[PDB]
C-alpha cells in the first residue's frame, strides 16, 4: 500500500482544518449516544420510584442531560463536514495543476507513449478519485476507536464482564471487518478504472474522424465494439453494488446479536445485588445505539481497490524525466545570427536505421536558402533539431559560433521562428489565437498584420471577438495557411524557419505571399523547404535523397549546365 | 433555468421510468415489509424490557419471546439486502437504454454537428451526466412513497397507547417538507452551473493537449497554467456552493428530529412522577407504552430524513438533464431522413438548379449554381481560394443542409435513405488522417476481407511499397496518435490506396497531389487518371498543367460559376482562366 503514501502527505498545509473534523466528529458521536442513554435511564428511572416518593429530583436529567444533547449532535455535524470539505478541494485543485506543469515540457516522443485520449481521463478523472481518501478513509477509524474506549471505560465502573463484553465485540468487528472486505474490492476497482479508462479511449477516438468512418461505412464495427467494452464495466459495477449489499446486511446482523446478548445477559445482577433494576435500560440501550457510530467503518476501508490504481497512474505520469534540459542566465539576444552544422546524425527512438546522417552546412549572415527532396528525405526532421526537440547522437550544431546547448530556453525559443506544415486552432478568440507571437502587440498592428497578408475577411461583423476553432467558426485549408504564416511576422526574430509556405493555395494568392514575404524579410536568413520549383533565385539551392548533400549548388545556374540533379527534377520523368 | 424549464425536464426525467415501474414497485413492497418487521421487533423488546424490569421474573418464563425477536431480525437483513440489489438493478437499466439512446442520435447527426462542442465536452456530457441519475432512477422513486406510507404505520401503531406522543409527531412532522423546499430550486441550479463549468474545463484541456507542438515552439508555458488555474477555481466555487445547502438541509432536519425526540422523552419522564397527568386513557401509563414510543420515534423520522437526502440526488438528475435534452431538439441537416434506394449500377448525373449549400449555424457558402454532369465523364473545380469548391463537394456528399436542387438520376437527394447512399462514394478528402490502428487496416477500412488485391491495390496507386521495406515491422506498423509515425507526403499516398481499393460509382476527388514531389505526384496523377477513366469524378484539383482531356472545366469564385468550357476553347481569351494560367507559366 505504498502507492498512497505520497499522495497522503499532504497534511502539512491543512493540518489544523482536518484535525478539527476528527475532533467534531468524536464530539457529535459522543452526544449522539449520551442523548439515547440518559434519555432511556430517564425514562426506566422515573417508574420505579416515581409512582410516590418524587426524591429523584426531576430538573437536572431533562434539562441540562437532554437539551444539550440535541444541539451538539447536531451543530457539531453541520460545523464537521463544512471545514474538512473545504479543505480538501483546495488539495485537489492544486494537484490538478501540478500534473498539468509535469505534462508540459515534454512534446516530442515523451507522450507519444501514452494515448492523448487517456491522458485527459488521469488528469481529470484519476484525481477526483482522492477526495475519498481525504474525507472518508480517516476520521471514521479514529472516530470508532475513541468512542468505543470511552464507551467502554465509563461503562466498566459497573460490573467489568458487560462492559469488557460490549468493547470486546466492537473491537473485533472493527479489527475484523475492513480486512475482509479489502479484498474483492482490490479487483473490483482496479477492472473499474481500466475499463473506464478503455471506455473513455474508445469513445474519443470514436469521434474525431466520423466523416472517414461513415463514408466507407465503418461505423457499426466500432460501435459494436463500445458496447462490448460497457458491458464488463455495468457488470464490475453491479458487482460492487452486490458487495456493498452484504456488507450492510452483516452490519445489521452483528448488531442484532450484540442486543440479544446484552439484553439477554444482564439479568443476575450487573454489579451485586442480584437484582438492578433501571440500569439493565440503559445497559441495553447504549449497545442498541453504539452500532450508528461503527456502521460506516467498512465502507471507507472497502474502496481502498480503486484509491490505488488512480494514484499509481498518477505517480507514473508524474515521474517521467524529461529530455532537454536548459541553462540559465545566458539570454544574450542579438540581431545578426549565424548557423554552422558540422556533422549531425540522428535516429529516432525505437528505431534501428539512421533517419539523418552525414549533413554539413553553413549559413553566413542573414542568407537565403532552399532545399529540396524527395517525399522522404528527413527535411522536416532537419528543421525540428534547430528547435532542440530531440538531442542529436552526434557531431555538434553551432548557432552564432555557439553551442546551441550553451543557451536558456528565453533565448533560444526568441531569436527562432517557425512555419510548420502542420497548423493548430486553438479554440479561443481571434485576438487570444494570434498574440502567441507578441503577447503585447496592440489592436491596431493585428489589423494591419492581418491586412496585408490578404485575409480582410474576419475582421468583420464581431471581427477581432468571433470565437474561432472548435465550437465556432472553421477557417478552410488556405485560411489556416495564411494565418500561420501571420501569426510568424509579428514574433520578427532574427532566424526564421519556414516549413512549407504556400501548400493549398493558387497562383495569385501565392504570388502575393511571395512577395509580401520577399518585402518584409530582407534583413534575415531565410531557410525554405519548398516543393515546387517557383522563382529560386536564391543564394543556395540545396537537395537531399536519403541522408547527405547530392549536389550543394547555390547558385540556380549551373544546374542548367551541369547535367545531373534537378536537372531532369523540372523537366519532367 | 426557470419554472417551466424545471417542470419539463421532470416530465422528461419521468418518461423513461416506464421500463422500470415494475421493479419499483418490488422495491417500495419490500420497504413497506421492513416498516412492519421494525415496529414488530419494538413491540417485542418493549414488552420484554418491561416484563424484566418491573415484575423481576426470572428470565426462563421469558424464553418465548427471544426466539421471535431473532427472527424478526434475521428476516429484516435479508427483506434490506434483497431491496437494495433490486434497487440497484432498476437504477441501471434505465441508464443503459438512455446511452443506447445518446449514442443513436450523435451517429445520426453527423460530422457537421459534431465539431459544435470540443470531444472533451462530448465525451463528459456521455459520462458523466449520464452515470449521475443513478441515485434519481433508484433510490428518490421509490422513497417517494415509502416516506408517506411508513410514519403513518408507525405512529397508528403507537396510537393505541398514549393519544399525547403520537400527537406530538403527527404535530412535529409537516415542517420538513417546507424546508426543504427553500433550499431545493438553489441546489437545481447550482448542479447545472456546476455541470457546464466541468464540461468547460475538460473541453479546454482536451484542446490545449492537441496542440502542445505550437506552444513549444512559440514558448508558451505560463498563460496556460493560468487559464487551467482559473478553471479549476470556478469549478471549486460551483462544487463548495452545492454542497453548502446540501449540509444546511440536513443540518436543519437533524435539529428538529433531535428536538422532537427530546420533548417526547421529557413527556413520558414527567409522565410517571405524577407532575403532567393529562394524556392518557383514563387507566395510567404503563412502562411499556414509554418504551415503544422511545424505540419508534427516531425510526418514525428516519424516513423523512431519507427523502430529504435523496432530494438533492434529484436535484442533480434535473440540473443533469438540461445540457442532453436541447442537444436532442436540434434539427440536423435534412429533418426527414427519407428512405428510398438508387438501384445499383446506372451510371449517375448530378444536376443542380439554383443550389444554395448553407452553413450549420444558418450563413450561406455558394451561389445560384447551374450544372449538369451528363452520363460520367469528369469535372476539374479551378479558382480563387475560398469559394465553396469543398462545401460543394460536402453538400453532395451529404453532410451539409441544401435548398431544393442536386437531384441524382431524377430523385432529390433530402430522400435517399442515407445509408445506402453513401455506398456509391470513394472519398478522398483534404488533409487526411488515418483513424485506425495499424498500416494494414486503414488500407482495408472499406472492404476487410480481402488479402490478394491488397498488393494490388498497394501497387496500382504505386510508391506505398517503396518505404514498405524501412518500417520496423512491415505492414502491420502501429501508426502514431493523429500520424505520428509517418510522415505527412507518406499518408496521403495510404489515403490514396484506401479511395483506390474497391469499385464505386461516384469518384469524388478532393487534392490528391499534396506536399509531393515531382515523381511522387506524377505516379500517383497517372493511377487517379487511370482509375477515374472508368466511372463519374469529381476533381478540385490546383494545378493547371495536364488537363486538355478533362471534357469540361468549371471556374468558380465568389461562390459561383461563369465559364464552364473545355481547356481548348478556355486558354485562348477565358478571362479569368487565361490570367491564372499566366501566372502559373510565368512564375516557374
Ligand atoms: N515520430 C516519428 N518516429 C519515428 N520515425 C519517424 C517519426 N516521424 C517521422 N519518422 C520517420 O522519418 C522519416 C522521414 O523523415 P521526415 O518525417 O522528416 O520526412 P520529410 O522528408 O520531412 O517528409 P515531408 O517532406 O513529407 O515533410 C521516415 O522514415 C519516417 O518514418
Ligand atoms: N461553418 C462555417 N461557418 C462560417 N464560415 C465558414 C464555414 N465553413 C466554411 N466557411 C467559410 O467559407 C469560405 C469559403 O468556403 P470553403 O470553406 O468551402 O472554402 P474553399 O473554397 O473550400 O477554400 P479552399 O478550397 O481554397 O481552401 C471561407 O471563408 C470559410 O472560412
Amino acid at each position: 500500500m505504498r502507492a498512497l503514501l505520497p499522495y497522503l502527505a499532504l497534511y502539512k498545509r491543512h493540518k489544523w482544518m482536518l484535525s478539527l473534523g476528527i475532533v467534531l466528529a468524536i464530539v457529535t458521536l459522543l452526544a449522539s449516544i449520551g442523548l439515547l442513554t440518559l434519555s432511556g435511564w430517564f425514562l426506566s428511572a422515573s417508574a420505579v420510584a416515581g409512582v410516590a416518593g418524587l426524591y429523584s429530583f426531576n430538573y437536572m436529567l431533562p434539562a441540562a442531560g437532554v437539551r444539550g444533547a440535541a444541539i451538539t449532535r447536531t451543530a457539531g455535524r453541520y460545523f464537521e463536514r463544512l471545514v474538512s470539505h473545504d479543505a480538501t478541494f483546495r488539495v485537489l485543485q492544486h494537484l490538478r495543476i501540478y500534473t498539468f506543469s509535469k505534462l508540459l515540457p515534454l512534446s516530442p516522443a515523451g507522450l507519444a507513449r501514452y494515448r492523448q485520449g487517456e491522458l485527459l481521463n488521469r488528469v481529470v478523472a484519476d484525481v477526483d478519485t482522492l477526495d475519498h481518501l481525504y474525507l472518508r478513509v480517516i476520521s471514521p477509524l479514529v472516530g470508532a476507536f475513541v468512542v468505543i474506549m470511552v464507551v467502554t471505560i465509563g461503562l466498566s465502573f459497573l460490573d467489568f464482564t458487560l462492559a469488557f463484553t460490549l468493547g470486546g465485540i466492537m473491537l473485533l468487528t472493527l479489527f475484523l471487518m475492513p480486512p475482509l472486505f479489502y479484498r474483492a474490492g482490490k479487483s473490483t476497482g482496479q477492472n473499474l478504472t481500466h475499463l473506464r479508462g478503455q471506455y473513455r479511449q474508445q469513445l474519443t477516438a470514436w469521434l474525431q474522424g466520423q466523416a472517414e468512418l461513415t463514408i466507407f461505412g465503418a461505423s457499426d464495427r466500432y460501435r459494436t465494439q463500445l458496447e462490448n467494452t460497457e458491458i464488463q464495466w455495468l457488470e464490475a459495477q453491479r458487482r460492487q453494488s452486490e458487495l456493498t449489499a452484504l456488507s450492510q446486511a452483516i452490519m445489521l446482523l452483528i448488531g442484532a446479536l450484540a442486543v440479544i446478548l446484552m439484553l439477554w445477559m444482564a439479568s443476575g445482577g450487573v454489579g451485586g445485588n442480584a437484582q438492578p433494576g433501571a440500569l439493565i435500560a440503559l445497559f441495553v440501550f447504549c449497545a442498541l445505539a453504539a452500532f450508528e457510530a461503527l456502521a460506516p467503518v467498512t465502507g471507507a476501508f472497502q474502496h481502498l481497490g480503486q484509491v490505488i490504481a488512480s494514484a499509481v497512474r498518477i505517480t507514473d505520469l508524474t515521474d517521467q524525466k524529461p529530455e532537454v534540459t536548459f541553462p540559465d542566465t545566458q539570454t544574450r539576444v542579438a540581431d545578426r545570427v549565424s548557423l554552422t552544422l558540422r556533422d549531425v546524425q540522428f535516429t529516432y527512438p525505437e528505431q534501428s536505421q539512421q533517419a539523418l546522417k552525414g549533413i554539413s552546412l553553413q549559413v553566413n549572415a542573414g542568407e537565403h536558402i532552399a532545399i529540396l527532396g524527395r517525399t522522404g528525405c528527413g527535411k522536416s526532421t532537419l528543421l525540428q533539431l534547430l528547435t532542440r526537440a530531440w538531442d542529436p547522437q552526434q557531431g555538434e550544431i553551432l548557432l552564432n559560433d555557439s553551442p546551441i546547448a550553451s543557451l536558456n530556453e528565453a533565448a533560444l525559443r526568441q531569436t527562432i521562428s517557425v512555419v510548420p506544415q502542420r497548423v493548430h486552432l486553438f479554440s479561443a478568440t481571434l485576438r487570444d489565437n494570434l498574440l502567441l507571437a507578441s503577447p503585447g502587440s496592440s489592436d491596431e498592428a493585428l489589423s494591419e498584420i492581418l491586412r496585408r497578408v490578404g485575409l480582410e475577411k474576419l475582421l468583420e461583423d464581431a471581427g477581432l471577438n468571433s470565437w474561432l476553432g472548435e465550437g465556432g467558426r472553421q477557417l478552410s485549408g488556405g485560411e489556416l495557411r495564411r494565418l500561420a504564416i501571420a501569426r510568424a511576422l509579428l514574433h520578427d526574430a532574427p532566424l526564421v524557419l519556414l516549413d512549407q509556405p504556400t501548400e493549398g493555395l493558387d497562383a495569385t494568392t501565392e504570388s502575393q505571399i511571395l512577395e509580401l514575404l520577399a518585402e518584409m524579410m530582407r534583413e534575415k536568413t531565410v531557410l525554405m523547404v519548398t516543393h515546387r520549383l517557383r522563382g529560386l533565385s536564391r543564394f543556395q539551392q540545396i537537395i537531399v535523397m536519403d541522408n547527405g548533400q547530392i549536389i550543394e549548388q547555390g547558385t540556380h545556374a549551373e544546374l542548367l549546365a551541369r547535367q545531373g540533379r534537378y536537372y531532369q527534377f523540372k523537366q519532367g520523368l | 433555468m426557470n419554472k417551466s424549464r424545471q417542470k419539463e425536464l421532470t416530465r422528461w426525467l419521468k418518461q423513461q421510468s416506464v421500463i422500470s415501474q415494475r421493479w419499483l414497485n418490488i422495491s417500495r413492497l419490500l420497504g413497506f415489509v421492513s416498516g412492519i418487521l421494525i415496529i414488530a421487533q419494538a413491540w417485542f423488546m418493549a414488552r420484554i424490557l418491561q416484563h424484566m424490569i418491573m415484575e423481576n421474573i426470572p428470565r426462563e418464563a421469558l424464553l418465548l419471546p427471544f426466539t421471535l425477536l431473532v427472527l424478526t431480525f434475521v428476516l429484516r437483513a435479508w427483506v434490506v439486502w434483497l431491496r437494495e440489489r433490486v434497487g440497484y438493478h432498476a437504477g441501471q437499466h434505465i441508464r443503459f437504454a438512455i446511452r443506447r439512446q445518446v449514442l443513436d442520435r450523435l451517429q445520426q447527426a453527423g460530422p457537421a454537428w459534431i465539431q459544435g462542442k470540443p470531444a472533451g465536452s462530448w465525451a463528459t456530457l456521455v459520462l458523466e451526466q449520464i452515470d449521475d441519475m443513478h441515485d434519481y432512477y433508484a433510490r428518490y422513486l421509490p422513497q417517494m412513497a415509502l416516506a408517506v406510507s411508513v410514519p403513518l404505520l408507525i405512529v397508528v401503531a403507537i396510537f393505541p397507547s398514549n393519544w399525547a406522543a403520537a400527537l406530538i409527531l403527527l404535530g412535529t412532522a409537516p415542517l420538513i417538507p417546507l424546508f426543504m423546499a427553500l433550499v431545493g430550486m438553489g441546489a437545481a441550479d447550482a448542479n447545472r452551473r456546476n455541470f457546464l463549468a466541468l464540461a468547460r474545463l475538460s473541453g479546454h484541456f482536451l484542446d490545449r493537449l492537441r496542440g502542445m507542438e505550437t506552444l513549444r515552439i512559440f514558448g508558451r508555458g505560463e498563460a496556460e497554467i493560468e487559464s487551467i488555474r482559473s478553471a479549476s477555481e470556478d469549478f471549486r466555487q460551483r462544487t463548495m456552493e452545492v454542497l453548502r445547502l446540501a449540509f444546511l438541509s440536513s443540518g436543519i432536519l437533524e435539529f428538529f428530529t433531535s428536538l422532537s425526540i427530546a420533548l417526547v422523552a421529557v413527556y413520558f419522564g414527567f409522565s410517571y412522577l405524577g407532575e403532567l397527568d393529562f394524556g392518557h386513557y383514563d387507566t395510567g401509563v404503563t412502562l411499556a407504552a414509554g418504551f415503544l414510543a422511545l424505540i419508534l420515534a427516531p425510526e418514525f423520522f428516519q424516513p423523512l430524513r431519507d427523502l430529504g437526502t435523496f432530494y438533492h440526488a434529484k436535484a442533480q438528475a434535473v440540473g443533469a438533464a438540461d445540457s442532453l435534452k436541447t442537444f436532442m431538439e436540434t434539427p440536423l441537416a435534412h429533418p426527414q431522413r427519407g428512405e428510398a434506394e438508387l438501384a445499383l449500377t446506372d451510371p449517375l448525373t448530378i444536376e443542380a438548379e439554383d443550389l444554395f449549400i448553407t452553413s450549420p449555424e444558418g450563413k450561406t457558402l455558394a451561389g445560384p449554381l447551374n450544372f449538369t454532369l451528363p452520363a460520367g465523364q469528369r469535372a476539374v473545380l479551378v479558382g480563387r481560394s475560398g469559394s465553396g469548391k469543398s462545401s460543394l463537394l460536402n453538400a453532395l456528399s451529404g453532410f451539409l443542409s441544401y435548398q431544393g436542387s442536386l437531384r441524382i438520376n431524377g430523385i432529390e437527394l433530402r430522400d435517399l435513405s442515407p445509408e445506402s447512399w453513401r455506398k456509391h462514394l470513394s472519398w478522398v478528402g483534404q488533409n487526411p488522417q488515418l483513424p485506425a490502428a495499424t498500416l494494414r487496416d486503414n488500407v482495408l477500412l472499406a472492404r476487410p476481407d480481402a488479402s490478394e488485391q491488397e498488393l494490388q491495390a498497394a501497387l496500382d496507386n504505386a510508391w506505398v511499397s517503396e518505404f514498405l521495406p524501412l518500417l520496423p515491422q512491415g505492414v502491420d506498423t502501429p501508426v502514431g496518435d493523429q500520424a505520428a509515425r509517418l510522415s505527412v507526403g507518406q499518408a496521403q499516398r495510404v489515403a490514396v490506396a484506401r479511395a483506390l481499393l474497391n469499385p464505386c460509382s461516384l469518384l469524388l476527388l478532393d487534392q490528391p497531389a499534396a506536399s509531393l514531389d515531382a515523381h511522387s505526384e506524377q505516379r500517383v496523377m497517372e493511377a487517379l487518371n487511370a482509375a477515374s477513366l472508368r466511372q463519374t469524378t469529381l476533381m478540385v484539383t490546383h494545378q493547371l498543367e495536364d488537363l486538355a482531356d478533362w471534357d469540361v472545366i468549371w471556374v468558380m469564385q465568389d461562390g459561383r460559376i461563369i465559364e464552364q468550357g473545355r481547356y481548348a476553347e478556355l486558354s485562348v481569351a477565358g478571362g479569368p482562366f487565361a490570367t491564372l494560367l499566366a501566372h502559373r507559366q510565368e512564375e516557374i
